[PDB]
């Protein structure tokens, strides 16, 4: 899902 | 009189460590006999108390029932293992209980229940010195256990090592600055320990306990008598003499007030009057 | 003197529970009334201050032993309340006004 | 306005709310189920409790006379006593902790994506406030309209709003500080910092003036009955 | 009192009825298509009253506050309880011998 | 005193923590504490700005960044001053 | 007729102020207590409106009376102190609520203008006698409380039955002048007042 990737990239930024 | 009411009473009677074995065992028996299914697993902790009360009450008949139910429900449980150890100790069966506690420790080394139960066995056997040593060693790995700390303080008081008892009460107060009971007990221990160098601490801590609770009239007249003893003591300085006399006078005034309240509350012979006749002496 | 963490935590918990409940109810009411836009948002604020008074009523006098100051009475969990208010506002305005 | 299909409510609005609610409950329950306490040996708990006692002493030694306090100080941080000096010593745990930390948000985003696929192409509700036009590409996913008011929202953003507005409810019903939301290792350095802190601390026996502050007012006695 | 609890239920019920009314009134518009754009005063008054009473019930339902001073509940704790130390119980006392073994 | 009873006498390892011997052993930071968040906030702000299309495609990341270093500082201004 | 509005306000509120200052307000600083009583009275009014919607005149009057009595009992249990003073903290709060209710708003919207109907001064008089009516209600509440003996339950049941006397008198007047009706209400309310004070002097023991 493009939406899932585009909304999980900020999740990885928030974690890191 | 509904099972919820006695259930709440048992919960309260467990929350504060009471030892009215008869009442608590009766209420627990009624709950587990009449209203066993009226509530869920909340009776299970009760099934603990019920047996302990039994061991305190001597009625061992239902201790086996509770133990078997708990064991059949909780196989291989350290809590039930310690409970079986207490069951063994109920009849002074110490070797098997010690072996069980050792097995618990080798199964789980961080467990503190086994150590407490084994030192309880040791103190039941009369080996007070080894019990004190065992508590000191156990605390060396578990500094901060208030119950064991207070137990060691009580053992030292019984054994009359007021210095160690005072030290333990000081660190207990460190743990609980806000408990007036610790302050009162430490004031008593210091007063019993020695003289003016400790009478000052006793009166200061008695005042602290009074501040922490105005109703602790025990500590009230303890402060009064400490001030009186300081006054009677020749070593008191003139300024210290008048200061402790003022403290004793204030405490006496508070005592007369307290006994006047005791008078107005009840309706009987004026024992409070006789009491302040003693204080006036 | 000697604050007790359990009691202050319970007071905070009950205040938070009341705030959440009142915010959800206010959102439901705003959705019912069909308020739209800023006029809806204002309603939430009104409910909030009302609750403070009510909280003030529940605490009433001698509240000084419950809290150090009246401040948690006013701004306690305002954003958490706002989220639920807006959620219930949209929810009720959808199942009342949209259909 | 718009004559929205009633069946969009009975099959696209309410099911989303139910899904969010029960997914939060499921997530919290799975979190508590998965949590298992790591085994700790005697030394770690012992030193943690020791520093706990030291810190509480530093905090409230004021209710203890000066000599007891400075004896505590000697025992803890002083060469001669020895304490605080002679007191010191893809991995599975990292993968486990990373997975546990990840499972607090990622399941929500995956559910959102699945909902977006499953419920693509609808108009669920009209947001009662005038949102900006620039928010259109994400509020109205799956809608081909151009002049539609920004206040109309698709399924994904409605689910996001639902999941945003239910944490307070979770804390309300499930219990305080629930785990359904969206958001010492070294003792040697701890020993040294405790050393330095308790060195920097002073003593103030709070009992130095208790008597004088007690003599001022009479003792509370009512309620003796 | 416990009756407070019952009250909150009825509040929601009252609100629920309002909802029905609102829906119906909406249907009214959805069947009248006139420039009214206003709810009846009776129904809105009913809704407001339900909100008020329900909130008032909730205020009772929230519970009772707790005092911050830690020396509140410990005032009545006599020394005969804190000394028991349930973990360190001993069963070599006169209770067993005096009572039925 | 006619009841001045003495209960001392015999005192019987030592309890842990005990030591019998009576030993006689016995602007500015606020500027740095305020400048800390004053320097950390631009770092997160710069990261969010340099994200570019990543920030646009991440509506939640921008809000989290603006609420972490900033917003929270403004919300906890009284707490920051008191600390 | 603004000055008439002034006269009516002087007739209505001032006796309340007099009771406030003559009942030892400083004993508890009843402003908060009065506010709590007023909030409870507003809640009871809301409950009565909801009940009337849920549920000819006698049923509604009975529901309103029951709600008011329940609210007064709850308010009384909310506070502890002097019996005369709990009587005051309840009655004064409820009476202030009644004046603040639809017996002040018509006085504002009406009056102050050009028209002159005796209704406003009559309402002020009735509000003033409402003071003693709420005094009677508080006396009944205190009698319900303050222990149980001496045929007290029979008297309490009789007093509870006598409540809603306003609706009974209104129905009688509707079946049967305005000044005559107001006078009749005044006399019956005074009779209940004397009955309640007789009960009070009987119960002082």
């Amino acid at each position: 899902n493009p939406m899932v990737m585009m909304m999980v990239l900020p999740l990885l930024i928030f974690v890191l | 009189v509904t099972w919820e009411e006695m259930r709440d009473k048992m919960r309260k009677w467990r929350e504060e460590n009471s030892r009215n074995s008869e009442q608590i065992v009766e209420v627990g028996e009624e709950l587990i006999n009449e209203y066993a299914s009226k509530l869920g697993d909340d009776i299970w902790i009760i099934y603990e108390q019920v047996m302990i009360a039994a061991l305190d009450y001597g009625r061992d008949d239902l201790a086996l029932f509770c133990l078997q139910e708990l064991r059949r429900q909780f196989p291989g449980s350290h809590r039930v293992k310690r409970l079986t150890g207490m069951r063994f100790e109920a009849m002074e069966r110490y070797d098997d209980a010690i072996q069980l506690y050792d097995r618990i420790l080798q199964e789980d080394p961080t467990n503190t229940a086994a150590r407490k139960r084994k030192i309880a066995i040791r103190k039941a056997q009369g080996k007070n010195v080894e019990a004190i040593r065992e508590l000191n060693e156990y605390l060396e790995q578990f500094v901060g256990d208030q119950e064991a700390w207070h137990e060691l303080a009580e053992l030292y008081i019984n054994e009359h090592d007021y210095a160690k008892a005072a030290f333990c009460l000081e660190e207990l107060m460190m743990t609980n600055p806000h408990n007036h009971l610790y302050c009162q007990q430490y004031a008593e221990v210091k007063y019993t320990q020695g003289g003016l160098e400790n009478l000052e601490l006793s009166r200061k801590y008695f005042a602290q306990a009074l501040k922490l609770n105005n109703r602790n009239m025990r500590a009230l007249f303890g402060l009064y008598m400490s001030a009186s003893h300081i006054a009677s003591n020749p070593k008191a300085s003139a300024k210290t003499k008048k200061d402790n006399m003022k403290y004793a006078s204030w405490a006496a005034s508070q005592i007369n007030r307290a006994y006047q309240f005791a008078g107005r509350s009840k309706k009987e012979t004026k024992y409070s009057l006789k009491a302040v006749e003693d204080m006036l002496e | 003197p000697f604050i007790s963490e359990a009691a202050v935590r319970g007071n905070a918990a009950v205040l938070d529970y009341c705030r959440t409940s009142v915010s959800a109810l206010s959102g439901a009411t705003a959705g019912i009334l069909g308020l739209t836009g800023l006029y809806g948002f204002i309603f939430y604020l009104l409910a909030s201050v009302l609750l403070s008074l009510l909280l003030i009523l529940k605490a009433g006098r001698r509240w000084n032993k419950y809290f150090k100051s009246r401040r948690p009475l006013f701004t306690g969990g305002l954003i958490g309340g706002l989220f639920t208010y807006v959620l219930f506002w949209t929810f009720l305005y959808g199942m009342v006004h949209v259909y | 306005e718009l004559l929205l299909d009633s069946n969009i409510r009975l099959w696209v609005v309410l099911p989303i709310v139910i899904i969010t609610f029960f997914v939060g409950m499921i997530r919290h329950y799975v979190s508590i189920l998965l949590q298992s306490d790591k085994k700790l040996t005697q030394e770690q708990v012992s030193d943690s409790q020791v520093l706990i006692r030291s810190r509480v002493l530093r905090e409230n030694g004021k209710y203890i006379p000066k000599q007891s306090f400075l004896t505590r100080k000697y025992y803890f941080n002083n060469p001669e006593d020895g304490f605080f000096k002679k007191t010191k010593r893809d991995p599975t745990m990292l993968t486990d902790m990373m997975k546990g930390n990840v499972t607090n948000v990622l399941p929500m985003i995956l559910i959102g994506g699945w909902i977006n696929m499953t419920f693509s192409g609808f108009v669920t509700t009209k947001v009662p406030f005038p949102l900006t036009l620039r928010f259109k590409p994400m509020l109205q996913q799956g809608i081909e309209l151009l002049t539609l008011d920004a206040s109309w929202v698709s399924s994904a953003s409605w689910y996001f709003l639902n999941v945003f507005g239910l944490r307070s409810i979770y804390s309300l019903i499930l219990g305080q500080d629930n785990a359904a939301d969206q958001s010492p290792a070294d003792t040697n350095k701890a020993f040294k910092t405790e050393w330095e802190a308790l060195e920097l601390t002073d003593h103030q026996w709070a009992l130095d003036d208790v008597e004088e502050e007690l003599m001022a007012k009479d003792l509370h006695f009512e309620g003796m009955f | 009192p416990s009756l407070w609890k019952g009250l909150v239920g009825i509040g929601l019920f009252a609100l629920a009825h309002a909802a029905f009314s609102a829906a119906q009134h909406r249907s009214y518009m959805r069947l009248t298509e006139k420039e009214d754009e206003s709810l009846p005063i009776d129904i809105v008054l009913q809704t407001l009253l339900a909100f008020a009473v329900t909130c008032y019930g909730i205020v009772h339902i929230a519970g009772e506050f707790k005092d911050m001073d830690a020396t509140s509940e410990l005032k009545n704790k006599t020394f005969d309880t804190l000394r028991n130390h349930p973990s360190f119980y001993v069963f070599n006392h006169r209770g067993r011998v005096l009572f039925r073994p | 005193f006619k009841w001045a009873i003495e209960l001392s006498g015999p005192g019987g390892l030592y309890p842990v923590g005990y030591l019998d011997k009576q030993v006689p052993d016995t602007e500015k930071r606020c500027w740095d504490i305020a400048l800390g968040p004053l320097k950390q906030i631009p770092m997160n702000l710069f990261i969010m700005y340099m994200a570019g299309n990543t920030i646009s495609i991440f509506p939640t990341m921008m809000v989290c960044m603006m609420a972490w270093r900033p917003i929270q500082a403004l919300m906890a201004i009284s707490a920051t001053f008191k600390m | 007729t603004l000055f008439h509005f002034g006269n009516c306000f002087a007739l209505a509120y001032f006796p309340y102020f007099i009771t406030y200052k003559c009942s030892g307000l400083s004993e508890y600083n009843a402003f908060w207590k009065c506010v709590q009583a007023g909030v409870t009275y507003l809640f009871v009014q809301l409950c009565k409106m909801l009940f009337l919607a849920t549920f000819i005149g006698e049923f509604m009057k009975a529901s309103v009376d029951v709600a008011d009595l329940i609210g007064l009992n709850l308010v009384m249990s909310r506070n502890a102190g002097k019996g005369e003073y709990k009587i005051m903290v309840a009655a004064l709060g409820w009476a202030t609520a009644e004046l603040i209710m639809s017996r002040c708003i018509p006085l504002w919207v009406g009056a102050r203008g050009i028209e002159f109907d005796w209704k406003y001064i009559q309402m002020s008089i009735d509000s003033n006698i409402s003071l003693v009516h709420y005094i009677v209600a508080s006396a009944q509440v205190w009698m319900i409380t303050r222990y149980d003996h001496t045929f007290r339950p029979a008297v309490l049941l009789l007093m509870f039955l006598s409540v809603y006397k306003a609706f009974v008198m209104e129905t009688f007047v509707h079946l049967c002048g305005s000044w005559a009706a107001l006078l009749a209400r005044a006399v019956v309310t005074g009779l209940l007042a004397l009955s309640t004070l007789a009960l009070y002097v009987a119960v002082v023991n």
